[PDB]
Parts: structure tokens; C-alpha cells; sequence
């Protein structure tokens, strides 16, 4: 079998700052295929002065040789 | 009162105008250094700002465009067409609205053997606006207007060295904008304010710095400038009437400055970044600008 | 790396917990009628920053205050 690869889920990081809300955060990931291990991994949040927002998520598809999948996530908001 | 709003209508999309206009190293691609004559230039903005009596405004505008040439005998004549388009929305004491102003026109750009540059643009945009205002009871209203604007610039940038640079640059944009006519009689009164075609034309004249940074572990366009803003011309004349008489105004030049930007840096063609400025100067006219930070990864 | 379509979009949405003879001059939100309907141009491609879509269309059909941004832009 001969694959060609190709890019899955990417970086990201942002800090706007204004007048409105500040100098509001962000950043965050969201990929799976996690560093090629086959997870699925996504992590994002944003500090903002009236609105902070997280989420964190971790999926394991085949857990089990069968394929069984375990997954599961937090998130957090105030608005 | 009502008349002094439009004034703050004209001087806020004359920051519009101004946030319309733009470089030409910038939005048009830098006019050397670029080895692909026929191919797509762009560059989108996003800013706000406000001014003193509560008028404050958001807007962002996005242009991309093309253009294609081939090698001349020193001379780096290219040309191509381009289209842009725009939102903003602002808020003042008594009147509110939201506007978009979207437009298509020509380029050409010429870069010589001697290293001039020069760049040049002209659009046609149906700029339309939809805002209310109780000032004069006229109320909400929506309506367009057809700005032909042609503008070009004009620089020299000589290799003092070759990462660091000074250049001269000069810039200005005329266009033409007709004015807008209505009567608040659905009140009672008429009140009738009109204003034919303006001509109105502004330019800026900037001296800069850049440096010329490569070998993908910098791979930066640290430029710095300093730049004074002419209103060519203001024809934004407006007559208003009312039933004690009639008034007339008309909108006045500029002597504007202002600033530079930081970093706006990359890595690789994979990633990007870049950094902006705001421009907040309250001791003017409570004036302000609004800028951004934010780069990109990505596996 | 590039992918476009000509599309027709129809969508529709409603409320249950709604009575009509309660508001007869406010407008009824429980009825599965208003069906807003839109065609267009749609393209997709694939850079290498994530998968960034564009889209232009207009709506055909709309109700109430359906305030419409023509052009779309968005990634992922």
C-alpha cells in the first residue's frame, strides 16, 4: 500500500486587543491523528472580559482491537 | 444638530475612505521582489475607532485582484483588475446604521531597472448605507451611492543596504461621489437637504524605512514610516433648509498623521503572523483606531 | 485541493410550545409554512491553512427579518 499524507487538525493563537473588550485571548488546537498516534485530541479557550470560554476533548477510536471508541470531554463558559 | 450629524456622516466614511485607502505594497503586492508577473494579489483589513461625541464605528474591508505581464526593456509595466469589498457599522448619540461598499475596478503597477515603483488603481463601488436618525424627525433610511475612485502612488526605495533601506513614497486618490437629497415632510416640515456630484480627492505623502530580511528563519517586513494626510479636494457641500431660512456647508481639507506597524513576520510558507497598530489619539478630537495580533501553526 | 458547486438550499424551523389565539396580532411562530429557500455558488479548497470555504448566493425566499449576508466566508 503506498499513502500519500496529508495535514490534519493545526496550531492556533490569538491575542486581539482593543478598546472593546481589551486586549481579549484565544488559542487553541483541534486535530485528530494526534502526533500520528491515531487519537483525536481538541483544546480550545478564549479569555475575553465578559465572556471566557474552554473545552477540552480526547477520542480514542480503536481502544479495543475490535474497534471499540472511548471518548470524552469538559467544558467551561461564562458569559 | 441634524446638519452637524451629516458632517460626522461625511467624516466617518471619510474614515472609511481612509480605511479604504490604502498601500500599494500592501494591498496591491509588493511591486518588487514579486517574479511572478501574472498571478493574484490581496489583503483584507479589520479596524474600529471612534471620535469625540460619542460616534463610534467598526468596519473591515477585503480586497484581492489580478494581474499578468511579462518582461519589458527595464520596465515592469503590469496590468490587471481587482475588487474589493467592505462592512462597517457605527453608533452615535441619536442615530445609528450599518453600511457595505463593495466595488470593482483596473490596476497597473511599473517597477524600473533604476528601482522606482509605482502603482496605480481606479474602482467604481455602490456603497449603500442603512441607518436611523431622529435629528431633523426624518427617521430610517436606506441609500446608495456610486463612488468612482482613481488613485495612485509613487515611491522610490534605493538600496541604501540590502536588509535596511529608506523610501520615499507619495500617494493620492481622487474620486467622485454624488451627493443625496431628501425632505423629513413626512414629519410636517420640509426640511430639505440636497447635494449634487461631489469631486472629492485626498492624498498622503510618506517617508519610510524597510528592511529586507530573508533566509526563512527571520523572513520579516519590519517597515516603519512617517506620513502627513492632504485632502486634495472636499467637495462634500451639503444645503439643508428649513422654515426660518437655508444653510450651506461643505467639507473642509485634512492635515492628518500617523503611525507604523510593528512586526508583521512570518516563518514558512505554512505559517503566518503579523501585528498591528492603533493610532488612539484622544488629545486630537477623542480620535482612535482599533489593530490586532494573531498568528497561525499549522502541522 | 479545490472543489466548487452550484447549490439550492431550502431550511425551515418552529416552535411547539406556541399558541396563536393568545397573540392574534403578533405573528404565529409554530407554523412549519415559512420555508426560507436560497441558491447559489459555493467553492471550497483545501490551502494549507485548513479547509477555507467561500460562498455567494441570495436568497430567494424570506420571511420576517431575515437580514442576509450574501457573500459567506468561513474555514474548517
Amino acid at each position: 500500500y503506498k499513502v500519500k499524507e496529508r495535514n490534519t487538525g493545526c496550531f492556533n493563537f490569538g491575542i486581539g486587543y482593543g478598546t472593546e473588550s481589551g486586549v481579549s485571548f484565544q488559542a487553541g488546537v483541534q486535530q485528530d491523528n494526534w502526533l500520528g498516534t491515531g487519537y483525536a485530541v481538541g483544546i480550545n479557550g478564549t479569555k475575553n472580559d465578559y465572556q471566557t470560554y474552554a473545552e477540552l476533548s480526547v477520542t480514542n477510536p480503536y481502544f479495543t482491537v475490535d474497534g471499540v471508541s472511548l471518548g470524552g470531554r469538559l467544558f467551561y463558559n461564562d458569559f | 444638530e441634524a446638519t452637524r450629524n451629516a458632517a460626522a456622516l461625511f467624516s466617518v466614511d471619510y474614515k472609511a475612505f481612509l480605511n479604504e485607502v490604502n498601500n500599494l505594497n500592501k494591498r496591491m503586492g509588493d511591486l518588487r521582489d514579486i517574479n511572478g508577473e501574472a498571478g493574484a494579489w490581496a489583503r483584507i483589513m479589520s479596524g474600529t475607532g471612534s471620535a469625540s461625541g460619542g460616534f463610534s464605528d467598526n468596519y473591515t474591508h477585503v480586497q484581492v485582484g489580478v494581474d499578468k505581464k511579462h518582461e519589458l526593456d527595464g520596465l515592469d509595466l503590469f496590468t490587471g483588475f481587482t475588487v474589493t469589498h467592505t462592512d462597517s457599522s457605527a453608533s452615535a448619540d441619536v442615530f445609528s446604521g450599518k453600511t457595505k461598499s463593495v466595488g470593482a475596478g483596473l490596476y497597473a503597477s511599473a517597477m524600473f531597472d533604476s528601482g522606482a515603483y509605482i502603482d496605480l488603481i481606479g474602482k467604481y463601488v455602490h456603497h449603500d448605507n442603512e441607518y436611523t436618525a431622529t435629528f431633523a424627525g426624518l427617521g430610517t433610511r436606506d441609500y446608495s451611492t456610486h463612488s468612482w475612485y482613481a488613485g495612485a502612488e509613487a515611491g522610490y526605495r534605493y538600496h541604501v543596504t540590502e536588509d535596511a533601506w529608506i523610501e520615499p513614497q507619495a500617494e493620492l486618490v481622487y474620486g467622485s461621489v454624488s451627493g443625496k437629497q431628501f425632505a423629513w415632510k413626512d414629519q410636517g416640515m420640509h426640511l430639505s437637504m440636497k447635494d449634487k456630484d461631489y469631486n472629492p480627492l485626498i492624498g498622503r505623502t510618506g517617508v519610510d524605512v524597510g528592511k529586507s530580511f530573508s533566509g526563512k528563519d527571520w523572513k520579516v517586513t519590519a517597515r516603519a514610516g512617517l506620513g502627513y494626510q492632504f485632502d486634495l479636494l472636499a467637495n462634500g457641500e451639503t444645503v439643508l433648509r428649513d422654515a426660518s431660512g437655508e444653510k450651506r456647508i461643505k467639507g473642509e481639507k485634512d492635515s492628518r498623521m500617523l503611525m507604523s506597524v510593528g512586526l508583521n513576520a512570518e516563518i514558512r510558507d505554512n505559517v503566518r503572523f503579523g501585528l498591528e497598530f492603533e493610532k488612539s489619539a484622544f488629545g486630537k478630537y477623542n480620535v482612535d483606531n482599533a489593530v490586532n495580533a494573531n498568528f497561525r501553526y499549522c502541522f | 485541493s479545490v472543489r466548487t458547486s452550484f447549490f439550492w438550499d431550502m431550511g425551515t424551523v418552529w416552535d411547539t410550545n406556541w399558541d396563536s389565539s393568545q397573540y392574534s396580532g403578533y405573528p404565529d411562530y409554530s407554523d412549519p409554512s415559512n420555508i426560507r429557500m436560497s441558491a447559489g455558488i459555493a467553492l471550497q479548497w483545501m490551502s494549507p491553512l485548513g479547509p477555507l470555504v467561500f460562498s455567494y448566493a441570495q436568497p430567494f425566499k424570506k420571511y420576517d427579518g431575515d437580514k442576509a449576508e450574501q457573500f459567506q466566508f468561513n474555514i474548517g
